RNA sequence: UUACAGACUUAAGCAGUGGAGCAUGUUAUUUAAUUCGAUAAUCCACGACUAACCUUACCAUAUUUUGAAUAUUAUAAUAAUUAAAUUAUUAUAUUACAGGCGUUACAUUGUUGUCUUUAGUUCGUGCUGCAAAGUUUUAGAUUAAGUUCAUAAACGAACAAAACUCCAUAUAUAUAAUUUUAAUUAUAUAUAAUUUUAUAUUAUUUAUUAAUAUAAAGAAAGGAAUUAAGACAAUCAUAAUGAUCCUUAUAAUAUGGGUAAUAGACGUGCUAUAAUAAAAUGAUAAUAAAAUUAUAUAAAAUAUAUUUAAUUAUAUUUAAUUAA
């Protein structure tokens, strides 16, 4: 279409208007243009070509191939920063990624909750806030293979809340420790149980629980008695929130096997008075308590 | 690259290969390895 | 109204136009040459483009026989396994043509495509002239000078005395 | 300005960041030969605001140079950034080589949009030569860009019968050309690169233009009637392209057994 | 359409360091020899001093030289790793460091700028186009000469568990898969936005005899509705992110 | 130590070759030199992109000595700069050196080679075992063969094959004012197949199946490149780095010679040992492709061998073309 001067003078600079008068006196208005479909001329979007882009043009003074200037009329006289920085954003972030400004910010905890979260929908605030985790064993493991020995990292780390939830957990990598006690940690989380407590700071009686090549033998302590039991057991106790203990490890003291046999002996071998009281139709009365109420 | 002392004075330039070559030369003085000094015509 | 965009700038977007030939007067030959035919095709592209604001009736570009050039390296086996790696390298070439034009517009195109020229990129261009069989004013070797000099010298002089 | 930058005295009152630009194009552009000047530190001084740099440090440092900077740091130890982390801000060299390729073609197409259309105002009316009077051709041949010794070489070409020949002399000029004759095409073609440039080329075959047709046209004692054209080079010639000299036999066409066009209704409505 | 677009694939004629025709097969040679030869004379220029433990190491890719019917343009990527000042102060720009004075000769200085030697050396107008690439590991030639001659102290003892660990962590793992299918998913969207347009400006209407000829589908404002320099040239330039890399000592 | 399958190889079949002369490489021997190229007992040291000079690395004789480089310090000749000194260039001289086909019994690195590996590792998660660990069906089916497809408390990613990609082939569009003509072509772009469907037969894991044949549609029938490791070879006269040795000589130049010697031996070729095969002749000229021509390709013609002429060889002359 061929357009009045008046009109391409409104949205044209004055400068291409020649051009474009030109152009409109040799191009005949039955002009039938064909589309080439062996050489692409006109880039794959519209454009005018009147604003020189800061980007997708040579930069102006700056040397090149074509560019127009003679050689002792360049204007770039500083080489310290890039000339074309990149269009638009100012950055090509793909779309669902995050530009790595802050690095090592992390919290392996913040990490565990999020991923469990997705995982098994676990409050993330929970984790991060009300529970406790400690390393019970941390030692290398390894196999031999026909290339040679292959080391690996073992955790084992207890978490709990200390008000009834506890959970024992297990990992394991052959790249560093903190690996492994990311794992457990996540495994740890995965396995919290509610340990019935009498009073919230003991245990429901005695018990004499044989865990594999471990016999484990723990009686509930009066209040203000303080934990008297292997280390390994007082960890354990001190997540699940059991304050008063005592007991004694006898044949296997394997750290692994105690921590595990505890954490069994509390669910599977305790029963509640409210539980015995059902079963058996009795009222259980603990005459301490009794004696100290109106 | 000898041209250009003269051509851009105000630029020191740097001839890794020929600051290379000078520092092996040292070296073996120092080892005892050294070159034998060449004979004079004259003699 | 949305943007008026002008006849010079939708031409950018199509087929280069061609100028029809009225008498065939064959004025000159621009042969193309790259060892690729992207740059080659756009710019013989291009050479249409600015021959047609010249008033020059342009044909092409035609293809013409590409050049193959090879060469075969024997590698270090040569134990008849895979010990001989090939290597080519193709001539492109593209034939634009010009007609009844005169010689300054056709020195005008040479010039400015000239100046605007793609790297990679050869032209030979022959120009074809037609003349008066009788013109105004129309349109010793260096072996032979030494030899009149050597037959001089003495060293020849005193053998040519008769 | 151009010169402007070498005029300091000139800077005064110009804006920060223009006298900054003209103090760094008088380094570049003088590089060795540069010399510090009063004013030109007059006005640097002046713009000690606009890049906040302490109106002391920048005597020194227009006194000093790299090694003034470096004191005023106090050390010239600065981390070894060369593995820092990609902060997705700028593209790989090979992607850089595609804007290139796309600013390149920008470049062409604007060209073509508003510089290729001025052209136009050198457009000249074909003066066609004569077919007649113009019987002669003189190709040149030029390798834009490089020096080639075939630059030289000129070529002249035309057709016996358009010289204006008679009957008796145009048969001389004939058997005296020899190999330069083409019978069948009826072409004269002499080429000459023995000069070094292509007009004296081209002089040398007008000379010897003229004096093959001076003899020609000289029938005063012999005209070489009697000796008939010799053809033998055309023949070797001939021998050497593949002639596809056979057309399809008249006899053969049958003309009555060609598809006739049908009748279309829709295209003979709409034509209406 | 991936080799039909300037913005989706690398010209062939860059595979070549020299890009070059001559029909002189003798001035082609000379060239090519006159190319090599430069490049390693600019490899000697790279390395400056400022004062005895001043040393500046300039790493430069291997030229590119583009010859064309009336110039040779020499582009080379450079990456310079400013130690002398790197401060957040504008003490830089009161004074040349000892690479802007060397990128200065290669055009700008006016008595003995490289371009005008190189220029009788060619025998043809010549210009040098460096380009600052800000990462060393961007362009391969470069990221090699770094590691190469100045990361010896670091593999020369074995590879340092440090130093291999930064030559790990020097990109986010991109995932390619899903990268590559949102570039396929941006050009179905933009071929079929065009084809939209057209059918559009088709069924619009924008002689019949002529309506059988003729292929001009109307306005070019109407094809090309919604394409533009903004959203079409960034979302299909290819080889944008880098996805993998393996180095060796 | 068992069993299985598949290899590479094997022999089988077919078509060529095995001795003679000569060409060429190696060995041995000879030689002033016949430059260099191999030593942990099967065999076996091979450079045909051109060794008269050059090449050249070897021998004889003669000759050169900071040499081809960079720098230092002097001396000059020269041009600028600066008020005669400075700086530039050049030459000469000076001394660190330069140079070295000297050294793998000169240590490492490259390079390329061969060589297995190439559906297997590592990682994430899940699951089993108190645990080291394992991740299970499965010692799956199928193909010439990861070939192709199934399947299991495993699932997925990366990795690489594969896909993909290019070439060829068929077709479409564009380009050529169809005398640069081969339009029966040239070369850009696009499309096509890793073919498809029905039917009968034989097997099957029998079903929505393979092997088969039958019918139909189709131009459709062949190739290329491709991972990372592991174990091993080569001096690369095809590039390095160090150490080590020569420095009036193990460096450099010239003339001539040698690499071309000849008892035996070996490899690889050429021409032959005649009639399913050799030799002549075949001009309106039976029928190609791929290349080459500015450090050129050389037409036709004439002359001589040489005879009517042709043929073959050379000379004379140097047409056209630096090229669809
Ligand atoms: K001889
Ligand atoms: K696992
Ligand atoms: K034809
Ligand atoms: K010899
Ligand atoms: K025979
Ligand atoms: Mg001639
Ligand atoms: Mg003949
Ligand atoms: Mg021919
Ligand atoms: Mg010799
Ligand atoms: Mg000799
Ligand atoms: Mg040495
Ligand atoms: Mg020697
Ligand atoms: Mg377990
Ligand atoms: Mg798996
Ligand atoms: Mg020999
Ligand atoms: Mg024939
Ligand atoms: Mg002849």
């Amino acid at each position: 279409q061929h357009y009045d001067e008046s009109l391409l003078s409104r949205y044209y600079p004055e400068s291409l208007l020649k051009s474009i008068k030109l152009a409109q006196q040799t191009i005949p208005e039955d002009t039938k243009f064909r589309v080439s479909r062996n050489v692409e001329f006109a880039p794959p979007y519209l454009d005018d070509f009147t604003k020189i882009h800061p980007f997708w043009d040579y930069k102006p003074g700056m040397p090149h191939l074509h560019a127009q200037e003679e050689n002792n009329n360049f204007s770039i006289f500083r080489w310290d920063q890039v000339q074309q920085p990149l269009p638009g954003e100012g950055n090509i972030l793909p779309p669902g990624v995050s530009l790595p400004n802050d690095g090592g910010r992390k919290s392996k905890s913040a990490d565990v909750a999020a991923g469990l979260h997705k995982q098994t929908g676990v409050d993330p605030d929970y984790i991060t806030r009300k529970l406790t985790m400690k390393p019970l064993v941390m030692k290398r493991v390894s196999n031999q293979t026909g290339k040679g020995k292959i080391a690996s990292f073992y955790a084992l780390v207890v978490v709990g809340d200390k008000n009834g939830m506890v959970g024992l957990g297990e990992g394991k990598s052959r790249e560093e420790m903190s690996k492994a006690i990311f794992k457990a940690h996540w495994d740890a989380v995965r396995n919290l149980k509610e340990i019935p407590r009498y009073e919230n700071r003991t245990i429901y009686g005695d018990i004499d629980f044989r865990y594999h090549g471990v016999k484990l033998h723990l009686r509930s302590a009066k209040p203000g008695f303080g934990l008297r039991v292997n280390h390994v057991i007082f960890e354990i106790c001190e997540c699940a929130g059991i304050k008063d203990l005592s007991g004694k490890v006898y044949k296997s003291r394997n750290d692994m096997n105690i921590a595990k046999g505890t954490i069994e002996a509390f669910t599977k071998a305790q029963k509640t008075l409210d539980e015995v009281a059902l079963g058996r139709g009795k009222k259980l009365v603990d005459v301490r308590k009794v004696y100290y109420s109106s | 690259f000898r041209h250009l002392k003269t051509l851009y004075p105000d630029i020191e330039f740097v001839d890794l290969e020929e600051q290379y070559r000078l520092s092996m030369v040292e070296a073996k003085k120092r080892r005892g390895k050294g070159a034998p000094k060449k004979m004079k015509k004259d003699a | 109204s949305t943007r008026p965009y002008p006849v010079n700038v939708e031409a950018v977007y199509y087929a280069p136009l061609k100028l029809p030939i009225k008498y065939g007067d064959l004025v000159a030959d621009i042969q193309l040459r790259s060892y690729d035919n992207e740059n080659l095709d756009f710019y013989s592209d291009f050479i249409l483009r600015t021959g047609y604001y010249l008033g020059i009736p342009l044909t092409g570009p035609k293809p013409l026989p590409t050049r193959r050039e090879r060469w075969t390296v024997i590698k270090s086996p040569f134990v008849h396994a895979k010990s001989k790696e090939n290597f080519e390298r193709h001539t492109h070439k593209r034939l634009i043509r010009a007609w009844d034009t005169n010689p300054e517009v056709l020195q005008m195109l040479i010039a400015y495509i000239t100046k605007h020229s793609m790297a990679g990129v050869g032209m030979k261009c022959n120009f074809f002239q037609r003349s008066e069989i009788s013109l105004d004013l129309g349109s010793t070797s260096a072996v032979g000078q030494k030899v009149l000099e050597l037959l001089d010298s003495p060293d020849f002089k005193k053998h040519l005395e008769k | 300005s151009a010169d402007l930058y070498m005029h300091p005295e000139k800077w005064k009152g110009l804006p920060p960041q223009r006298i900054l630009e003209l103090y760094w194009e008088r380094m570049a552009r003088l590089g060795s030969e540069y010399k510090p000047n009063k004013d030109e530190l007059n006005a640097l001084l002046t713009t000690s605001e606009y890049s906040n740099v302490p109106v002391n440090d920048i005597k020194k440092l227009y006194h000093r140079g790299e090694q003034g900077a470096i004191d005023i740091k106090g050390g010239n130890v600065n981390r070894d950034n060369s593995l820092r982390p990609f902060m997705f801000d700028e593209l790989p060299s090979q992607a850089q080589e595609l804007v290139a390729q796309h600013r390149e073609q920008r470049f062409y197409n604007r060209l073509a949009a508003y510089e290729l259309p001025l052209l136009a105002q050198y457009r000249q009316e074909y003066k066609r030569p004569s077919p007649e009077s113009h019987p002669v051709t003189y190709r040149y041949t030029s390798y834009v860009g490089e020096e080639h010794p075939n630059s030289r070489k000129v070529v002249l070409s035309v057709k016996t019968k358009e010289l204006g020949l008679e009957e008796k002399s145009l048969h001389k000029f004939r058997i005296l050309a020899r190999s330069r004759y083409d019978h069948t095409t009826d072409i004269f073609k002499m080429s000459s690169d023995k000069f070094e440039h292509a007009s004296q080329n081209a002089r040398y075959l007008h000379d010897i233009l003229q004096r093959l047709l001076a003899e020609s046209k000289d029938l005063t004692e012999d005209d070489f009637s009697d000796v008939p054209l010799d053809t033998r080079h055309t023949i070797a010639k001939s021998l050497r392209k593949k002639k596809r000299d056979y057309e399809f036999p008249e006899h053969w066409k049958r003309p009555e057994d060609a598809p006739k066009k049908k009748f279309d209704i829709v295209d003979q409505l709409l034509s209406t | 359409g991936n080799i039909n677009n300037k913005l989706q694939h690398l010209n062939n004629m860059n595979n070549w360091n020299t890009q070059i025709y001559n029909y002189n097969k003798n001035m082609e040679i000379m060239n090519t020899m006159n190319d090599k030869l430069i490049n390693k004379l600019l490899y000697k220029m790279m390395t400056l001093k400022l004062n005895n433990m001043n040393i500046n190491k300039i790493i430069m890719s291997k030229t590119i030289n583009q010859h064309s019917l009336n110039k040779l343009n020499i582009k080379f990527y450079y990456y310079n790793n400013d130690i002398n000042n790197n401060n957040n102060n504008n003490n830089n720009n009161y004074y040349m460091n000892m690479m802007n004075k060397l990128m200065n000769i290669m055009n700008n200085n006016m008595n003995n700028n490289l371009c005008n030697i190189l220029s009788y050396y060619y025998k043809k107008k010549v210009t040098i186009e460096p380009i600052k690439l800000s990462y060393i590991y961007l362009n391969s030639d470069i990221f090699s000469k770094y590691i190469s001659l100045n990361d010896m102290d670091k593999y020369n003892n074995g590879i340092l568990t440090n130093y291999q660990r930064m030559l790990n962590n020097i990109m986010p793992k991109l995932n390619d898969h899903n990268i590559s299918m949102n570039y396929i998913n941006n050009i179905n969207n933009i071929n079929n936005n065009k084809y939209n347009n057209m059918i559009n400006l088709l069924n619009n209407n924008n002689n019949n005899y002529n309506n059988n000829n003729n292929n001009y589908i109307g306005n070019i404002n109407n094809i090309y509705n919604n394409m533009t320099i903004d959203n079409i040239p960034m979302d299909i330039l290819m080889y944008k992110y880098l996805v993998g890399w393996s180095i060796k000592f």
